[PDB]
RNA sequence: UGGCCCUCGAGUGCAAAGGCAGAAGGGAGCUUGACUGCAAGACCCACCCGUCGAGCAGGGACGAAAGUCGGCCUUAGUGA
RNA sequence: UUCUGGUGUCCUAGGCGUAGAGGAACCACACCAAUCCAUCCCGAACUUGGUGGUUAAACUCUACUGCGGUGACGAUACUGUAGGGGAGGUCCUGCGGAAAAAUAGCUCGACGCCAGG
């Protein structure tokens, strides 16, 4: 769900520049979930999303979080916005491009993971779909 | 290392070279066991100007018995070498030890090229 | 506790050319003495600075 | 409560860049540490600025 | 003089025995080395004198007293304090001492496992070494009152596990 | 400094000798060594 | 305390970056150049400041000699 | 005129591993003693003086692609300009430049210089 060292408490924010390689293309399981719209995906979603199919598979195979967060993102409070002191402790967030894999889930048969792998898009904040392990 | 004496020896002239910086007309040594070469040789152009060695003087004289170095044929070599540059016209010579430390028979073979004439 | 100090040479007063004392002040004595030959004082050459 | 802000300002350049005529004394490089290292007819400096010693071109290699 | 039939007649058998081109090759004893750690050398002046005087007498030549490497805090080890003593002996006094480690070393110990070979021969060539039994008879041994280590370490120029073991087999180190 | 003389006064003949034929000087006199283990 | 891989991962008084393993890393030998009079030209450049400097004279250190040495691996340690 | 080590300079950098070949000369080790010297302990190094036995080690020479180094074209990313799409995050065409990566590959360097047998 976040990193377990500081490096720098700190950090400043970027932007997403589509994928045109590295598009993931599957390593583990055999049913991804891959990402089509860049946008940042926080730790709690992640948490959501694994719920869905975890308790949805809930009989077989292997979930797997293709993604870590790893950047932290800071709020402040309503303080005519001064100086940016501490808000790094808040959530956390994964810069996820386009043509990225979100998910990757094996040991499921076909149609069990694309309600497994539909129900998770609908917890998580972009227009994914479902691939298989061509 | 495993080539002490040749890891040694070769890299301390390198080091010679390093921080020593002879450049302009310098000559060289090397004493092995059977013999000593000098050479007198220039960076510009990189071709030895005036060499010789112990397989000149012993034409002559020398002794097997011994260390093919020892403290007199080294002062023949730096005599016929002095000799050699002594009608060439090279007063300064910029010496270096070739990685073997001054004391010794290279002594014998700088004062041996000092003696005549080279300014040293 | 690098207190300053300056050195001095060998005064001798004369009627000769200029001849004056000649200081150098330098640091860091937290120690006993220490003189040192610096040098080129009025009189070209010179040893023993003291102070 | 800021605690930052204390950046230098400092400026380290390449003055002559290779192929440039170069005074004598003229200095080539203002660099920390060592870079580019003398070659000849340069010398380095006390903080190992690297200046030419004759006029003619600088040689970057 | 362990030296000289060590030469002529024990060579031989090693040449004969790896089956060599060259003798050139057969291993040799080529150095030893020993050394005391000591606690606190330090705080005893009279007892880095200890090591001077015991180990000056023992071996061949003087000691060399020994500096820190690096550092260890909570004890007064600065980079310098001098904790360990040893004597680089080697050339043929190291034939003397290994000797008189065969003939007043293996006679008068009190426990005997001997020498374990696939023990303290472990290495991509030789160091064999020894700990205890410092003491010996002829300086005067009722003086110590304390423990302290020691070190014989040992080279080889062959790189087996045993011909070096053997060479001490050759010679009085059997168990 | 610290010379020893290495060479006059060696004591070490054992009870079986040809095996130790050798001896050798030093600091030490007593010209008898043990048998010990075989 | 001895033997094998090694990328300069060790250190460099103190922070970091750049540097440095013929070392600027460590240790020895002698020593005070952490001298006086200076200086072509550069770099920076609102000004005030600041930085480097081939080379010369005197008088020295070290070094057999070549040569290096007018402070400290460089940038903070300072104020008209 | 090859060979032998003597020094060096452009550099793709040059090596480690397996293999071999080298003693008439050269090179280097084993050997030997000690004034100069030297080992903070030791002739280990360094030194001077001797014997002058092997090529074993090291060096040199010829192969190797098992590693190491190197490294493409093409394509694509990206980007200059001229424009456009999208409520935005950001995306796309026209003319110009153009890779890193990977893979194929490419090398076990090219020249000088002096004393030689």
């Amino acid at each position: 769900l976040s990193p377990k060292r500081t490096r720098f408490r700190k950090q400043h924010r970027g932007r997403m520049k589509g994928i045109s390689y590295r598009g993931n293309r599957i390593c583990f399981g055999r049913y991804a979930l891959q990402a089509l719209e860049p946008a940042w995906i926080t730790s709690r979603q992640i948490e959501a999303g694994r719920r869905a199919m975890t308790r949805n598979a809930r009989r077989g195979g292997k979930i797997w979080v293709r993604i870590f967060p790893d950047k932290p993102v800071t709020v402040r409070p309503a303080e005519t916005r001064m100086g940016s002191g501490k808000g790094s402790p808040e959530y956390w967030v994964a810069v996820v491009k386009p043509g990225r894999i979100l998910y990757e889930i094996s040991g499921v048969a076909e149609n069990i993971a694309r309600r497994a792998v539909a129900i998770a898009a609908s917890k998580m904040p972009i227009r994914t779909q479902f691939i298989i392990s061509g | 290392h495993t080539r002490r004496e040749d890891r040694t020896a070769r890299h301390v002239r390198i080091r010679k070279k390093v921080e020593g910086t002879p450049e302009r007309p310098r000559l060289c040594v090397f004493r092995s066991n059977k013999h000593l070469y000098v050479q007198v040789i220039d960076d510009t152009k990189m071709h030895t100007l005036a060499a010789a060695s112990t397989m000149q003087k012993a034409i002559s004289e020398n002794i097997d018995y011994s260390a093919g170095p020892t403290v007199e044929v080294a002062q023949k070599i730096g005599e016929m070498i002095a000799k050699s540059c002594l009608e060439k016209g090279i007063t300064k010579v910029a010496f270096d030890r070739g990685g073997y430390p001054y004391h010794g028979r290279v002594k014998a073979l700088a004062d041996a090229a000092r003696e005549h004439g080279l300014v040293f | 506790v690098k207190v300053i100090l300056e050195c001095t040479g060998c005064v001798r007063k004369s009627v000769n050319k200029g001849s004056r004392g000649v200081s150098r002040y330098i640091t860091q004595k937290n120690r006993h003495n220490t003189p040192s030959r610096l040098e080129l004082r009025k009189f070209c050459p010179y040893c023993y600075k003291h102070t | 409560t800021k605690n930052g802000r204390d950046s230098k300002g400092q400026r380290l350049g390449v003055k002559i860049y290779g192929d440039q005529v170069a005074k004598p004394g003229a200095i080539i490089i203002r660099q920390r540490g060592t870079k580019f290292h003398p070659g000849k007819n340069v010398g380095i400096g006390k903080d190992h600025t690297i200046f030419a010693l004759i006029d003619g071109l600088v040689k970057f290699e | 003089r362990l030296k000289t039939n060590y030469i002529e007649k024990m060579v031989p058998l090693l040449k004969e025995e790896f089956s060599y081109s060259n003798i050139l090759e057969v291993p040799k004893v080529v150095k030893i080395v020993v050394n005391c750690g000591i606690g606190d050398a330090s705080q005893n002046a009279k007892g880095l004198d200890a090591a001077i005087n015991e180990l000056a007498l023992i071996t061949g030549q003087r000691p060399v007293k020994t500096k820190a490497k690096t550092s260890i805090a909570g004890f007064k080890v600065r980079e310098g304090m001098t904790l360990g003593i040893a004597v680089t002996l080697r050339g043929n006094l190291m034939y003397s001492f290994l000797d008189r480690l065969i003939n007043l070393a293996l006679p008068r110990t009190r426990d005997f496992q001997g020498v374990n070979p696939n023990s303290f021969d472990g290495h991509g060539n030789y160091s064999v070494g020894f700990r205890e039994q410092s003491v010996f008879p002829e300086i005067k041994p009722e003086i110590v009152g304390k423990a302290r280590g020691m070190d014989v370490c040992i080279t080889t120029t062959a790189k087996t596990d045993k011909e070096a073991y053997k060479l001490l087999s050759l010679m009085g180190m059997p168990f | 400094k610290s010379d020893i003389h290495p060479e006059f006064r060696e004591d070490a003949k054992v009870y079986c000798n040809g095996e130790l034929v050798m001896t050798t000087g030093g600091t030490q006199k007593d010209y008898t060594v043990e048998v010990w283990s075989g």
